[PDB]
C-alpha cells in the first residue's frame, strides 16, 4: 500500500482460511501502530567542559 | 432612431436630475412638485414604449452605471473588484436581478410618496472589577471559514463576555443548554439572561471600571445595555456579524427551537425582551430611583440595527475615550522619561489599533456605500471631535517615521477626483481643496491652545510647513502656457487657504472642521475679525505668499528649470469669493476636458466605443453640478454679507446671470496673476453644452445603447464566498495533514490500469481524516474545514508546475483535480476503499443522513452548493504566488459542462502531456523515438473503453478538445 | 545570515552561530550556536560492521568535531564490509553495499 495510506492508520486484517483451524477462519491485524517503542529512555547530558 | 436619440438623451438626463432631486429631497409645494415628476414619469415612458434596451432594463442599468461612477472611480466595469457587502446595497438600490428597473422607479417615488441567580459572574471584558487589575479582553478582529466566511467586522470585548446565562454553560468545552427546550421556555431563558446583562453590566460600569466608563445613570452605561440587547436580538434572529464560540451553536439551536420565521418571533417578543431591560433598570433602585426609561423606552432600531454598525460604533466610542485619556497623560507627563513613556504607549497603542481600524473601516464603507466612517463616529460620539481618523490611522510608509507617535507627535516635545458636493446648496468642493494639504497643521493645532503668542508662533510656522508643501506638490503635479494653468492653481490653493484661516470655508470635512473648531477658541462675529486681523497686520498675508513662493521655487530647483513671471510678482489682487473661484476653476477644468474630448471625437470617430463612453461618462456629472452652480449663483446673484443666506459677503460680482459672469472672466487667455479661465465657447452656450442637445449634432448615443448590454455582465452570484477577494479565507485554511509533495512525477508514464487512471492517485491530497478509517463528527465543520484542508492541493505551481511548463497549464491541471474531487463526491470510477467503493463517499452520506436527511450529497453539496470552496486558488496562490486571470478564476470554480464521468477527461489530460509532449521530444536515438509506439497500442483499449454522442475518441480530440489537435492522431510507428 | 561553522556527518551536527539583530534597537544582538545534532537511533556500533552492536551511548564532545567513531552514514562516502557467499561450496569474498543508494557506479 501507498506510505500514505499505511500511514493514515487503516487495520489490514490478513484472513486465513484453512481446513484444519478449528473455526476454518483466522484473522490477524495489522495497524500503524502495531509495532512501536513502548519505552523510549533518551537521558541528555550537557556539560560546559570536557 | 430618427429623432428618437434626441428623446433618449433628454431622457437619461431627465432620469438622472430627478433621481439627484429625489435623493436631494428626501410641504404644500412638495405634493405639487412630487405630482408633476409622477405626470412627466409618464409621459416619459409613453415615449419609451415609442422607443422600444427595456425601460426596465434601462434604469437598472443607470443605478449601476451610477455607482460605478461616482463611489467607485474612473467609471470601470471592473465588477471583479466589488465585494460581497456592497451587492447587498447594489441590488436593494437598483434592484434584485435584472429587468427590476420599473418596480425600483415605482418603490422610489412611493417611498417619496410616504415622506434571578442564572451563573454569569461580574463583567471583565474591559479589565477587571476593583480590586481586579488585568483581564481585559482585546478585539477579536478574526473570521471563521466555516462559519461567515470572510467578515471584517471586529467583536467588542463586551460582546465576547455577553452573559450567555442559562443559554449556554462551559462546563468541559461549550454545549448549549437549550437542545430540548419549548419556545415558552427559551423566551424566559433569554428574559433571565437580558436581566441579568443589565444588572451586570450596572454594576461593572457603575464602579467605573469599562473604559466608557472612566441623567444619574453611570457614564455610558445605557449605551453599553443598548448594544447587549442589539447583540442579543442578533444572537437569536442568527445575524451575527461575527460568530463567537458562544454564538454559533447557540445560533443553531434558537433556529431549530423556533422552526419547529424567527425573525417574526423576536419581531414579536422585542417588546417583551426590552421590557427586561427596562425593569433590570428599575430594580437598580434596591441600591440607591430611576423610572427605567432612562436607556430609551422603544428597543434601539433603524441604522444602529445593523450588528457592523454597531460595533463600530463601540469601537469609535472606546478608541477615542482610550485616546483621550492618552492625551491627558501625556499631557500632564510632559507639561524625557515619563513623558517618553506615555509617547510610545500612545504609539503601541495606535498600532495596535491600526489594523481594526482599517478592518472596519473597509467593512463599513463598502457596505454602506457613499457613508463614512469617521463620520459616524464623530457625529453619534462627541468624544471623537477631536480626533482625525485618517491621520491617525495613514498607512504612507514615511509617516511613521515623520510622525512615530502620531497625531500627539507635536505634544510629544491625484487627478481623477471627481468634482464632489461631500462635507458641504448644490455647490461643489474642487479637487484641488480636497487636496489641500492639511496634514502637518494638525499636530500643532493639537498641541497649541489658550496661548495667544505661542499659538500665533506655532501656528504660522506650521502654516508656512503646509504652504510649502502644498505648492511643490501642486507645481509637480499640473506642470509635467501650461505653466500659466498651474500660475493661478497655485494662487487658487492659497486664495482658498485664506478662508479656513479666515472661517469662511464652504467646505467642512473633518479636517477643516476641526481646524476651524479650535481656531474658533484660539482667536476668541467678532472671533472671525481676530483671525482677519491676524491675516491683515503682522504682512502676514505676503509671508505665506512668500513661503508659497520659496515652495516653488524649491520645485522648479529640483526640475531644473527657470523661475516664471507669475510667482515673481509679490502683490497679488483682492480675493475673490470662494464659490466665485470654485466657480471659475470648474469652468476653467471645463474649458479643458471639453476641448480634449471634443478632438479626440473629431480624431477618433477600433476603441471609437471607449471615447464614447469616456466623454459621455464626463459630461453626464457636469450638468447636473452646473445646475447647482446656477442655481446657487442666481440665489447670491446680488446679495450682501447679511442678505446672502450664509455669513459671507457676495457684493463684487455685478454680473446680471452666472454665463453672463462666466463672460469678461474667460474671455480671453489664461494670464496667471489675474485670468485663470478660459474657454474656447465664450458665448453663453454653456448651458445648452451641458445638456447633450446641441453638440454638433453628431449622434454617439449609439454606443451609449451598446453600453448598455453590459447589465448582462452585471449578473449576481448570489453566494456568500468570492473568489476574487483581492485571499481572505486563504489564511484561515490550513495545510492538508499527512499528504506529501503532490505531482512528485506525474504525466510520465506513470499511468495505470487498475480505463487509464492518470496520476490522479497521488494529485489527490485528501487529508488523513476523511482518506482513513475514521468518520467525521460534523459536516459543517470537519469536511467543511478538511476539504478545504486540502488547500495542499496546490502544490502543481508550488512545486512542479512551478517552472516545468507555462503557467496556463498549472491551473489547468487543477481544474482537472477539481472535477475530479467532485467525482469522488459522487461516483468516480478508481475502485479503491478510499477513493471510489470508498468510505469517504459514506462519509458524506452518513453526515447528511444524519441530519435528517437534510440534503442527498448528490442533490446539495455535490460540489454544487459549495462548489466553490477556496477553488484551490490559495494553494495557487500559496506557494506559486502567481496572479490568476479572470477568465482562468472560472474553471477552478464551478462550471456547468462536467466533462462527462472522468471516462473521456482523463482521457483529455492524456493527450494534454502524456502525448503531446512525446510528440514535440519526437520533433527534437531514433529507435528512443520509435520507443513512443506502446501508447499506441494503450490506445486500443481505451478505444473499446470510449465505444462502449460523437463516433470514436479522435473527433472528441479533434474538436471538443483545444490543446488536442497539435498532437499526432495516431502513433502507428 | 547563519555561519555553519561545522557538518560534520559521522557525528551529525550543524553548529551555526548565527548572529541575530535584537529588537529594533542594536548594541545588545544576540549571538546563537545551534548544535543542530540528528542521532541515528539505529546504525550499530562500527557502523560499517553491521554484525557489531547497538550504539546505545552518543558522545557529542563539540571540541573534537570542530578542529574516528562514526555514527551516521555520509551521503557521499560508501561504507560497505566483505561478506562471504556459497553457491556451491566456494566461499568467494565481495564486496557487500550498505548503503547502496549513494553507492551507484560513478
Ligand atoms: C570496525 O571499525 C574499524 C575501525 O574502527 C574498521 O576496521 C577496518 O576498516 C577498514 C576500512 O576499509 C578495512 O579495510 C579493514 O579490513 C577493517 N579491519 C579489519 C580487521 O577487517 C571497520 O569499520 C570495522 N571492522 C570491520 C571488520 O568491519
Amino acid at each position: 500500500v501507498s506510505e500514505e495510506e499505511w500511514n493514515t492508520g487503516e487495520t489490514y486484517t490478513c484472513v486465513v482460511a484453512h481446513e484444519a483451524l478449528p473455526n476454518r477462519v483466522t484473522e490477524r491485524t495489522v495497524d500503524k501502530s502495531t509495532g512501536k517503542p513502548t519505552l523510549y529512555n533518551v537521558s541528555l547530558v550537557m556539560s560546559d567542559t570536557a | 432612431d430618427g429623432n428618437d436619440v434626441t428623446f433618449f438623451n433628454l431622457f437619461e438626463q431627465w432620469n438622472k436630475e430627478i433621481q439627484y432631486q429625489i435623493e436631494q429631497y428626501m410641504c404644500k409645494c412638495y405634493k405639487l412638485w412630487i405630482e408633476k415628476i409622477n405626470d412627466q414619469w409618464g409621459k416619459q415612458k409613453d415615449n419609451y414604449n415609442k422607443f422600444r434596451v427595456s425601460l426596465s432594463n434601462f434604469l437598472f442599468f443607470s443605478c449601476w452605471e451610477e455607482y460605478i461612477q461616482k463611489y467607485f472611480n474612473g467609471d470601470w466595469s471592473k465588477i471583479k473588484n466589488i465585494g460581497s457587502d456592497t451587492f447587498e446595497f447594489l441590488i436593494k438600490k437598483c434592484g434584485n436581478n435584472s429587468a427590476h428597473g420599473e418596480e425600483i422607479f415605482n418603490e422610489k417615488l412611493k417611498n417619496a410618496e410616504k415622506k434571578y441567580i442564572r451563573g454569569c459572574q461580574s463583567k471583565t471584558y474591559d479589565g477587571k472589577i476593583f480590586p481586579g487589575k488585568g483581564g481585559e479582553k482585546q478585539w477579536i478582529c478574526k473570521d471563521t471559514i466555516i462559519h461567515g466566511d470572510t467578515n471584517g467586522a471586529c467583536i467588542p470585548p463586551r460582546t465576547q463576555n455577553l452573559c450567555v446565562g442559562e443559554l449556554w454553560d462551559k462546563s468541559y468545552g461549550g454545549r448549549s443548554n437549550i437542545k430540548n427546550d419549548t419556545k415558552e421556555l427559551l423566551k424566559e431563558k433569554i428574559k433571565n439572561a437580558i436581566h441579568k446583562e443589565t444588572e451586570l453590566l450596572y454594576e461593572y460600569h457603575d464602579t467605573g471600571t469599562a473604559i466608557i466608563s472612566k441623567n444619574g445613570l453611570p457614564k455610558g452605561f445605557c449605551h453599553a445595555v443598548q448594544r447587549s440587547f442589539i447583540d442579543y436580538k442578533n444572537m437569536i434572529l442568527g445575524t451575527s456579524v461575527n460568530i463567537y464560540e458562544h454564538i454559533g451553536k447557540l445560533q443553531e439551536d434558537i433556529k431549530k427551537i423556533i422552526e419547529k420565521n424567527v425573525n417574526a418571533w423576536w419581531k414579536g417578543i422585542e417588546r417583551e425582551m426590552w421590557d427586561a431591560v427596562r425593569c433590570a433598570i428599575t430594580k437598580i433602585n434596591k441600591k440607591n430611583i430611576f423610572n427605567g426609561d432612562e436607556c430609551g423606552v422603544s428597543p434601539p432600531t433603524g441604522n444602529d440595527e445593523d450588528q457592523s454598525v454597531s460595533w463600530f460604533k463601540e469601537w469609535g466610542e472606546q478608541f477615542c475615550i482610550e485616546r483621550l485619556r492618552y492625551e491627558q497623560n501625556i499631557r500632564e507627563a510632559c507639561t524625557q522619561g515619563a513623558c517618553k513613556r506615555k509617547c510610545e504607549k500612545y504609539k503601541k497603542y495606535i498600532s495596535e489599533k491600526k489594523q481594526e481600524w482599517d478592518k472596519q473601516k473597509t467593512k463599513y464603507e463598502n457596505k454602506y456605500v457613499g457613508k463614512s466612517a469617521s463620520d459616524l463616529l464623530k457625529e453619534n460620539y462627541p468624544e471623537c471631535i477631536s480626533a482625525n481618523f485618517d491621520f491617525i490611522f495613514n498607512d504612507n510608509i514615511e509617516y511613521k517615521t515623520y510622525y512615530p507617535y502620531g497625531d500627539y507627535s507635536s505634544i510629544c516635545s491625484d487627478n481623477d477626483m471627481t468634482w464632489s458636493k461631500k462635507y458641504i446648496e448644490g455647490v461643489y468642493v474642487p479637487p484641488r481643496r480636497q487636496q489641500l494639504c492639511l496634514y502637518e497643521l494638525f499636530p500643532i493645532i493639537i498641541k497649541n491652545e489658550e496661548g495667544m503668542e505661542k499659538a500665533k508662533e506655532e501656528l504660522l510656522e506650521t502654516l508656512q510647513i503646509v504652504a510649502e508643501r502644498e505648492a511643490y506638490y501642486l507645481w509637480k503635479q499640473y506642470n509635467p502656457d501650461a505653466n500659466k494653468k498651474a500660475c493661478c492653481a497655485i494662487r487658487g490653493s492659497f486664495y482658498d487657504l485664506e478662508d479656513i484661516i479666515k472661517g469662511n470655508d464652504l467646505v467642512h470635512d473633518e479636517y477643516t472642521k476641526y481646524i476651524d473648531s479650535k481656531l474658533n477658541e484660539i482667536f476668541g462675529i467678532d472671533t472671525k475679525r481676530a483671525r482677519t486681523d491676524w491675516w491683515e497686520n503682522e504682512t502676514i498675508r505676503q509671508l505665506v505668499w512668500d513661503a508659497m513662493q520659496s515652495g516653488v521655487r524649491y520645485a522648479v530647483e529640483e526640475k531644473n528649470e527657470n523661475f516664471p513671471l507669475c510667482m515673481g510678482v509679490e502683490h497679488i489682487g483682492i480675493a475673490k469669493p470662494q464659490f466665485i473661484r470654485w466657480l471659475e476653476e470648474w469652468t476653467n477644468e471645463f474649458c479643458e476636458k471639453y476641448t480634449k474630448y471634443f478632438e479626440d471625437m473629431k480624431s477618433k470617430c477600433i476603441e471609437c466605443k471607449k471615447a464614447c463612453a469616456n466623454y459621455t461618462n464626463w459630461l453626464n456629472p457636469k450638468r447636473i453640478e452646473w445646475n447647482g452652480m446656477s442655481n446657487y449663483y442666481n440665489k447670491i446673484y446680488r446679495k450682501s454679507n447679511k442678505e446672502s443666506e450664509g455669513g459671507k459677503d457676495y457684493s463684487m460680482i455685478m454680473a446680471p446671470t452666472v454665463i453672463d459672469y462666466l463672460n469678461k472672466r474667460c474671455h480671453g487667455e489664461i494670464n496667471g496673476n489675474y485670468i485663470c479661465c478660459s474657454c474656447k465657447n465664450i458665448g453663453a452656450y454653456n448651458t445648452t453644452s451641458g445638456t447633450v442637445n446641441k453638440k454638433l449634432q453628431k449622434k454617439e448615443t449609439e454606443c451609449e445603447e451598446e453600453k448598455g448590454p453590459l447589465d448582462l455582465m452585471n449578473e449576481v452570484l448570489n453566494k456568500m464566498d468570492k473568489k476574487y477577494s483581492a485571499m481572505k479565507v486563504c489564511d484561515l485554511i490550513a495545510d492538508a495533514i499527512g499528504c506529501k509533495d503532490k505531482t512528485k512525477l506525474d504525466e510520465l508514464d506513470e499511468w495505470n490500469d487498475m480505463v487509464l487512471i492518470p496520476p490522479r492517485r497521488r494529485q489527490l491530497c485528501f487529508s488523513r481524516i476523511v482518506r482513513g478509517p475514521a468518520n467525521l463528527r460534523s459536516l459543517n465543520e470537519f469536511k467543511e474545514e478538511i476539504l478545504k484542508g486540502a488547500q495542499s492541493e496546490g502544490k502543481f505551481l508550488g512545486n512542479y508546475y512551478k517552472e516545468h511548463k507555462d503557467k496556463e497549464k498549472a491551473l489547468e491541471a487543477m481544474k482537472n483535480s477539481f472535477y475530479d474531487y467532485e467525482d469522488i463526491i459522487k461516483g468516480t470510477d478508481m475502485l479503491t476503499n478510499i477513493e471510489f467503493k470508498d468510505i469517504k463517499i459514506k462519509l458524506d452520506r452518513l453526515l447528511e443522513k444524519e441530519t435528517n436527511n437534510t440534503k442527498k450529497a448528490e442533490d446539495w453539496w455535490k460540489t454544487n452548493k459549495k462548489s466553490i470552496w477556496n477553488a484551490m486558488l490559495c494553494g495557487y496562490k500559496k506557494s506559486g504566488n502567481k496572479i490568476i486571470d479572470p477568465s482562468w478564476c472560472t474553471i477552478p470554480t464551478t462550471e456547468t459542462p462536467p466533462q462527462f464521468l472522468r471516462w473521456i477527461k482523463e482521457w483529455g489530460t492524456n493527450v494534454c502531456i502524456q502525448k503531446q509532449e512525446h510528440k514535440e521530444y519526437v520533433k527534437s536515438c531514433t529507435s528512443e523515438i520509435k520507443k513512443y509506439q506502446e501508447w499506441s497500442r494503450k490506445r486500443s483499449i481505451r478505444w473499446e473503453t470510449i465505444s462502449k454522442k460523437e463516433p470514436d475518441a479522435n473527433t472528441y480530440l479533434r474538436e471538443h478538445c483545444s490543446k488536442c489537435p497539435c498532437g499526432f492522431n495516431d502513433m502507428e510507428e | 545570515e547563519r555561519i555553519v561553522l561545522v557538518d560534520n556527518k559521522c557525528k551529525c551536527a550543524r553548529i551555526t552561530s548565527r548572529i541575530i539583530r535584537s529588537s529594533e534597537d542594536p548594541n545588545e544582538d544576540i549571538v546563537e550556536r545551534n548544535i543542530r545534532i540528528i542521532v541515528p537511533l539505529n546504525n550499530r556500533e562500527n557502523i560499517s560492521d553491521p554484525t557489531s552492536p547497538l550504539r546505545t551511548r552518543f558522545v557529542y564532545h563539540l571540541s573534537d568535531l570542530c578542529k574516528e567513531t562514526c555514527y551516521t552514514y555520509d551521503r557521499n562516502k560508501c561504507y560497505t564490509a566483505v561478506v562471504p557467499l556459497v553457491y556451491g561450496g566456494e566461499t568467494k569474498m565481495v564486496e557487500t553495499a550498505l548503503t547502496p543508494d549513494a553507492c551507484y557506479p560513478d
